[PDB]
C-alpha cells in the first residue's frame, strides 16, 4: 500500500473539531429552503437592535414588574436634584440584563464597541421643561451635583422642543481579567456612568399631570463585537 | 422537485442481513466447526417481493462479514473466508483441501480487526439473473429453474487445525450496486409458501388490500 | 511515512456507506449485457401506468375477489342517488391498495403529486346516461346530494358519448405527520373525496341487460415524487 | 497530520488481492531476461494447437495405450457400416481428455467456441475408398443409419483422393450449470455428436494390407475463450 505513520491525536473525539462524518441517508433530498422573511446571519444584527433598558430596575413586586420598563420626572423635584443613575456595563447585572444586547453578551466573555441610549418622553404633550444627562467615562466618580456634572460631556434635553434623544456612549470594553473568589471572571472596572438631573423643574398647565415617564433604549454601534462563546443560563430544560 | 430517490439504484442500496453463521461448541449445529452457505439474496425476508417486480436485473454485490460470540463479544480468534464460485467444489469437511484451493479467494481476518468486505461480480453466464423461467432445463419438478443464476457459496470456519475455544456466529450482509432491470410485472400479492417456486396458498386466497363495507361509506 | 490521525467513525459499519471493497475475482470478465426489451431506471415511470383501482373492495368471498375490480350501475337506481365513493388516499388501506401506484407508496414514506382516475364504462353498446363525478379537496365533506355536488369540482359524464373518463386529482400530499399509539406514521389527512352520482337514471331498450359495470384505472402524473426508502411488508421469504 | 477514517477491509488478507508489497532486496538487480524461442502469452495459443485426439479410448491395456491415438477402419466392415462415434465435449471424460484442449479446459469453469478436427488416414497408399463423416447437433440423437446421416451435416471423404479432411465444430458451450449430487458442476449438455460411417467399402489390390488406422487431431478455432480459472486435478505434489 502507501506508508504512512499515524501522529498523536489519533482516534480522539475533540468537541469542537469541525470535520466530516458519513452521511446516514445517502440517498435522501430534504425538502428545499424556500424564502423566509427576516433571516438572521450574525448576532451583532441583533446587538444593534433597540430593547428597553429597565433604568428603573428597583419594584420586584410582580404586579409591579412592568414598572421597571419606565422610570419618572415630575413637579415634585427640584431644580439640581439627581433624577436617576447607571452604568455602562451591558454584560453584568442590573439594568442592561433587560436589554436583548445585555442577554446576548452572556453567552460571550469579551466584547468592546460603541453604545447607545435613547430616551423618550411619553408625558403629556404640554409639559416642557431641561434634563441634563451627562456621561462620566470610567474611574470618574458620579459627579457631585448638576453643576460639576454641568462640566463633564453632558447633554441638555428640553422635552419641549424634542420628545426624544440619544445618546452614544465612546467606548466600553470587558476586556480586564479578575480571579476574585477562586471562579476566574473577564469583568469590566470600565462601568462608565450616566447621570441625569433636573436641569429645571418640570412645567405644567392646569389640566395636564405631574408625572410623566422615561423609557430608555439601548443598542450598540455598528463597532461592536464579542468573542470566546460560553454558555451559561439559569434558565435551562428541566427534567 | 428531485426524483433521485427513486431510481434502482437508490431502492436497492443498503446493505442488508442475508446470512448467519452458527458456529457453537457443544452442538447439532454445525458440529465440525464449518459451514457453507450458497448465496441466496432472498435472506433479507423484505428483499424476494422488491425484486420480483422485475423479470431480469443485474447487479454486483458487496458483502461486509461481522463475527461475534453469541453475546456479541470480541475474542483473539482468526476466521478463513472462502468463496467458492459456481461450478467449484465446497468443502465436505473440516480438513478437505477446497480450503487451499487458490481458486476458491479467501480472506482472512481477525475477529478483532473491524468487518471483512468484497465486492462480487455478476457472475451468471446469461446476460441477467431472470427471476422467472417458464420452462424446464434440456408435471416436473424442473419447472422454473433458471440455475445460471447462482452467484456462488460462501465457506467459513475458524483457522487452525483444531476446534476454535469460542462459540461464533458469522452474520452476512449484502449491499446490491449497479443495478438494472428489465420487464416490470404484478407486485406478489399472495402469501410466498416456497424458495423455488411462486405457488401460493388456494384456500387462503386473500384480497390485495384492506376491504369495507359498502362501497358508498368511507 | 506520511503523517496522519484517524478521525471517529474509524472502523465503523455503516450499513448505507457507499464506499468500495476489493473484487473477490480480479481476472473475472463477466458475461455482456446485451439489449433487452422495456429496461426500468427509475420507479416513478411505473407509478404513471394505469393499474385496475379496486373501489368495490367490498367482496371477500374468494370467488368473488374479481369482483373488486368493478362496481356496478343499474335501472334500479333513481336520479341523484349517491353511486360510490372513496378517497385519494394512495398509500393508505383500502382502493389504492390494488394499483400498482398504491404498492409502490409503501416502499416509502413521503409523497405529492397531481393523480389521475379514468372510468370506463363496459355495459352494452345501446345503453346511456349520465354520471355526476365531484372532487371534494380535502377538508370538504362528503357532498350531502347530487345538487350540493354540483356546484364543487364535478364532471358530467354520458356514458352514451364517450365510454371513458378521466379526472384528475389535483394534488394530494402525505406529508403531515402523526405520532398516534406510540408508533408514528406520516400519515395523509388529504384525503380528498371522489363521489360519483347518478345524474340521470341507466336508460335502456328491450334486449339489453340493465346493468353494467365499470372500471377505475388510477396513475400518478408526471410530477408525482417520493421519499424516504421505507421497507415494509407483510408478504415475506417464508424458512 | 492528515485525517483518515478505516472502512470495513482494514487489516484482511485476500489471497487474490493483486496489491504491492514491500522488495525484501531493494538493491539488487536480477540477471536480465533475454531472448528464448516460442515465448506463450496467452493459453489460447495452446488451445489452437492439434493435439491427437484418442477417439479409439477403449484398450487399457498397458501395452496397447498407443493404441488409443489410432482407430481402423477394415476390408471387413460393410457399406453403411458404423465406424466410431464420440462427442464435442472437450472439458468432460473421454476422448477430449487426450487433447491439450482437454487438459486446459480442466483449469477452467466455463467455454465457448467453433472446434476442429482433423482425419488422417495412415493406411496403405494403394488403398480407396469413402467414409462420410456426420455432424449432429445437440440435442439430435444419433443418426440411425449412414443415410439419415446422410441427410445431416455431412462429408464425404475419399482417402483415395486426400488423405487428410478436416471437420468444424460450428459451436460448443459449457454454460449450462448443474447441481446434481450436491456438487455443483458448469456441464455441457451442448454433447454434438460425430458420426462415421463406411460410405463404401475399403478397396484394395493384391499386396496391400486390409486394414488401415486413423488419427483424429483436434483444436479450436480462434474465436474460442475460457472463464473462470478452476484448479482441480488427480495429479499432485506427492508427500
Amino acid at each position: 500500500g502507501f506508508p504512512t505513520e499515524l501522529k498523536p491525536g489519533t482516534n480522539q473525539f475533540l468537541t469542537t473539531d469541525d470535520g466530516v462524518s458519513a452521511p446516514i441517508l445517502p440517498n435522501f433530498h430534504p425538502t428545499p429552503c424556500i424564502h423566509i422573511p427576516g433571516e438572521v446571519r450574525n448576532l451583532l444584527e441583533l446587538c444593534q437592535v433597540e430593547t428597553i433598558l429597565e433604568v428603573n430596575n428597583v419594584p420586584t413586586n410582580a404586579t409591579s414588574l412592568m414598572e421597571r420598563l419606565r422610570f419618572p420626572v415630575s413637579a415634585q423635584a427640584g431644580k439640581g436634584e439627581l433624577c436617576a443613575v447607571f452604568r455602562a456595563d451591558p454584560g453584568r447585572n442590573g439594568p442592561w440584563q433587560s436589554t436583548l444586547l445585555g442577554q446576548l453578551c452572556g453567552y460571550y466573555t469579551q466584547w468592546s464597541g460603541s453604545l447607545e441610549v435613547t430616551f423618550m418622553f411619553t408625558g403629556s404633550f404640554m409639559a416642557t421643561g431641561k434634563m441634563l444627562i451627562a456621561y462620566t467615562p470610567p474611574g470618574g466618580p458620579l459627579p457631585k451635583d448638576r453643576a460639576t456634572a454641568m462640566l463633564g460631556t453632558h447633554v441638555i434635553w428640553d422635552f419641549g422642543l424634542q420628545s426624544s434623544v440619544t445618546l452614544v456612549i465612546p467606548w466600553i470594553s470587558n476586556t480586564h481579567y479578575r480571579a476574585h473568589a477562586r471562579d476566574g471572571v473577564f469583568d469590566y472596572y470600565t462601568t462608565g456612568l450616566v447621570s441625569i438631573w433636573y436641569q429645571t423643574n418640570y412645567v405644567v398647565p392646569i389640566g395636564a399631570p405631574n408625572t410623566a415617564y422615561i423609557i430608555a433604549l439601548a443598542a450598540a454601534q455598528k463597532n461592536f463585537t464579542m468573542k470566546l462563546c460560553k454558555d451559561a443560563s439559569d434558565i435551562l430544560q428541566t427534567g | 422537485h428531485s426524483t433521485a430517490e427513486t431510481t434502482l439504484d437508490s431502492f436497492f442500496s443498503r446493505a442488508g442481513l442475508v446470512g448467519e453463521i452458527d458456529l457453537p461448541l457443544k452442538g447439532t449445529t454445525n458440529p465440525n466447526g464449518y459451514a457453507n452457505w450458497d448465496i441466496d439474496i432472498t435472506g433479507y425476508a423484505q428483499m424476494r417481493r422488491k425484486v420480483e417486480l422485475f423479470t431480469y436485473m443485474r447487479f454486483d454485490a458487496e458483502f461486509t462479514f461481522v463475527a461475534c460470540t453469541p453475546t456479541g463479544e470480541v475474542v483473539p480468534q482468526l476466521l478463513q473466508y472462502m468463496f467458492v464460485p459456481p461450478g467449484a467444489p465446497k468443502p465436505d469437511s473440516r480438513e478437505s483441501l477446497a480450503w487451499q484451493t487458490a481458486t476458491n479467494p479467501s480472506v482472512f481476518v481477525k475477529l478483532s480487526d473491524p468487518p471483512a468486505q468484497v465486492s462480487v461480480p455478476f457472475m451468471s453466464p446469461a446476460s441477467a439473473y431472470q427471476w422467472f423461467y417458464d420452462g424446464y432445463p434440456t408435471k416436473d419438478l424442473e419447472y422454473g429453474a433458471m440455475p445460471n443464476n447462482m452467484m456462488g457459496t460462501f465457506s467459513v470456519r475458524t483457522v487452525g487445525t483444531s476446534k476454535s475455544k469460542y462459540p461464533l456466529v458469522v452474520r452476512i450482509y449484502m449491499r446490491m450496486k449497479h443495478v438494472r432491470a428489465w420487464i416490470p410485472r404484478p407486485m406478489r400479492n399472495q402469501n410466498y409458501l416456497f424458495k423455488a417456486n411462486p405457488n401460493y396458498a388456494g384456500n387462503s386466497i386473500k384480497p390485495t388490500g384492506a376491504s369495507r363495507t359498502a362501497i358508498t361509506t368511507l
